[PDB]
RNA sequence: CGUGCCUACCAUGGUGACCACGGGUGACGGGGAAUCAGGGUUCGAUUCCGGAGAGGGAGCCUGAGAAACGGCUACCACAUCCAAGGAAGGCAGCAGGCGCGCAAAUUACCCACUCCCGACCCGGGGAGGUAGUGACGAAAAAUAACAAUACAGGACUCUUUCGAGGCCCUGUAAUUGGAAUGAGUCCACUUUAAAUCCUUUAACGAGGAUCCAUUGGAGGGCAAGUCUGGUGCCAGCAGCCGCG
């Protein structure tokens, strides 16, 4: 059972208070390595400079070659593999540009084909990804 | 490693359409009229247990 | 032809004037103006047009009434005195033509600068 | 700093299941009988028969005697009488329980205009009170989400206007064309 | 003014597992906001009240009121001008500009309203008010209708009906008015400190080149194709299952 006596309030809170990091999800959300350990600095978007183009393998059951950019962060300075989204546009991507960056869905975890992928371009020059596959807006 | 060099093999290899002229869609109060009009009012002189809106 | 009638009446024994809520009924025409309804309040009390004022007309979406406050004033003097600057210039009472900022406020830069009969010279001009 | 205002209120309701069939079923008899716009006016009727039932079970948890009862319960039933949703016998707490979305759909200018006359197939209704031609009472009337209350009910007469006043905005131009 | 507030003398105390002390804070605190069973969970710099600070940090004149910074002095860090001997500095006020970033509005008009100051019925006020930008949002809301007539996709109560309809929509790229109704061009009024916008009012302004609705998708989850043509583990799509 639990301690339900009358005046037991303080012992509920130390003990609920001792509990509550066991969960993946207090404990990322309330210490400080997660803060200061990722890249992004804790916001959603990043703009971030090519250092290269690099075409990584894939996972077993989906076997090709997916086509990603290293980036250099104005922000961090830190070092990315952002996956190239669409279905040509590669070719969009150049050498040394503004590529807009985020994440793919949920910030601990990556997209089932990749070996390590969590990052996704947007704009090219302020110029989105969205425009130059279709609405061929500039480069 | 690899190559990137087939960057949109089927988009580039894509025989295109052009996309042909059909007239322009009602909306809002009238889009949903016809909406209506197309299979609650008036399917009943059939019965109700096939489904084909697109087949 | 209009239909006009003052619903909500004050005499102002202290300002000397008085105070009435104008019902302007137009079915027909755009609304009439500030000087023919002004017209029409010197004739419905039979006194002069030059001392009796009114502001503030809305429109009451789609034929309707339009509304406002009447002003009725003994003589000019009595007129000025209870009335404000702004609205005696819009029958041509009143005229300031210094109306600018940045003219007011350079000379208050350039006339604090200088202390003296020198600033009679920008006091001045 | 500044003095206008800060209040909104959000008099509408996202559903929570988005894709039901037997959701749709519901909701797209509900448009074209009653000749709407959209789905989230379905969902306005309801965030008001929301709020309705809100006040309505609140002042069920209430005591008998209960004199915040008895102002607020009633003074809500008057409001239902004013609107003309209930009758004018039944003043209990559970007779509001009892209503519906439909009685809300009747009361909207454009069925008690359908109910009114001179309304003809209901999306033209929505027509004759959009263009500037129904008009209730003294105060002239555009919009067509307008319940329609018990205290007017019946006076719908739109001085100047095409079916009825005559004027000559626009077959000046057919005239024109027969000079 | 009351007090270890300091100084003198004297005693040897005070707080602690009811979490003190020492950190962290992406902590200004509240009033509140979001989320809706109940109970909670997360934000609250942000108009209202209270505290703090004007680059950092110290120091004081005047005053009832300041340790004031659109006051003054000194150091440090920035930093402008110059006859090189020296003088003025301080936007986290209003705009604006650079730098910084994923990130946020123009060197506008004016004390007309709200109030406040002064010797003051009179001068002041980027506090405020008003415009320009503005899809963070929120409220109401056409988008080509709409009723007819008419081909009929033809259904319905009904009497053999293979149809009279005082009941119906529909594909009509079929005709018509209310030339409707606003969107704009645009007289005038009006609102307004002037102008602006809603509105009111004068004419003009709709038959699909027109006065134009996109966004996501269509294996399951999950509303919706085994329909074609390209693709052949490549390209790629897919928040997970997986599909090639
Ligand atoms: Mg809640
Ligand atoms: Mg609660
Ligand atoms: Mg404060
Ligand atoms: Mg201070
Ligand atoms: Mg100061
Ligand atoms: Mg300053
Ligand atoms: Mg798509
Ligand atoms: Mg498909
Ligand atoms: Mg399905
Ligand atoms: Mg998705």
């Amino acid at each position: 059972g639990k301690c339900r006596g009358l005046r037991t309030a303080r012992k509920l809170r130390s003990h609920r208070r001792d509990q509550k990091w066991h969960d993946k999800q207090y404990k990322k959300a309330h210490l400080g390595t997660a803060l200061k350990a990722n890249p992004f600095g804790g916001a959603s978007h990043a703009k971030g400079i090519v250092l290269e183009k690099v075409g990584v393998e894939a996972k077993q059951p989906n076997s090709a070659i997916r086509k990603c950019v290293r980036v250099q962060l104005i922000k961090n300075g830190k070092k990315i593999t952002a996956f190239v989204p669409n279905d040509g546009c590669l070719n969009f991507i150049e050498e040394n540009d503004e590529v807009l960056v985020a994440g793919f869905g949920r910030k601990g975890h990556a997209v089932g084909d990749i070996p390590g992928v969590r990052f996704k371009v947007v704009k090219v020059a302020n110029v989105s990804l969205l425009a130059l596959y279709k609405g061929k807006k500039e480069r | 490693h690899g190559s990137l060099a087939r960057a949109g093999k089927v988009r580039g290899q894509t025989p295109k359409v052009a996309k042909q002229e059909k007239k322009k869609k009602k909306t809002g109060r009238a889009k949903r009229r016809m909406q209506y009009n197309r299979r609650f009012v008036n399917v009943v002189p059939t019965f109700g247990k096939k489904k084909g809106p697109n087949a | 032809t209009v239909t006009i009638r003052t619903r909500k009446f004050m005499t102002n024994r202290l300002l000397q004037r008085k105070q009435m809520v104008i019902d302007v009924l137009h079915p027909g025409k755009a609304t009439v103006p500030k000087t023919e309804i002004r017209e029409k309040l010197a004739k419905m009390y039979k006194t002069t047009p030059d001392v009796i004022f009114v502001f503030g007309f809305r429109t009451h979406f789609g034929g309707g009434k339009t509304t406002g406050f009447g002003m009725i004033y003994d003589s000019l003097d009595y007129a000025k005195k209870n009335e404000p600057k702004h609205r005696l210039a819009r029958h041509g009472l009143y005229e300031k033509k210094k109306t600018s900022r940045k003219q007011r406020k350079e000379r208050k830069n350039r006339m604090k600068k200088v202390r003296g009969t020198a600033k009679a010279n920008v006091g001045a001009g | 700093p500044v003095a206008r205002s800060w209040v909104c209120r959000k008099t509408y309701v996202t559903p929570r299941r988005p894709f039901e069939k037997s959701r749709l079923d519901q909701e797209l008899k509900l448009i074209g009988e009653y000749g709407l716009r959209n789905k989230r006016e379905v969902w306005r009727v309801k965030f008001t028969l929301a709020k309705i039932r809100k006040a309505a079970r609140e002042l069920l948890t209430l005591d008998e005697k209960d004199p915040r009862r008895l102002f607020e319960g009633n003074a809500l039933l008057r409001r239902l009488v004013r609107i003309g949703v209930l009758d004018e016998g039944k003043m209990k707490l559970d007779y509001i329980l009892g209503l519906k979305i439909e009685d809300f759909l009747e009361r909207r200018l454009q069925t008690q205009v359908f109910k009114l006359g001179l309304a003809k197939s209901i999306h033209h209704a929505r027509v004759l009170i959009r263009q500037r031609h129904i008009r209730v009472r003294k105060q002239v009337v555009n919009i067509p989400s307008f319940i329609v209350r018990l205290d007017s009910q019946k006076h719908i007469d739109f001085s100047l206007r095409s079916p009825y006043g005559g004027g000559r905005p626009g077959r000046v131009k057919r005239k024109n064309a027969k000079k």
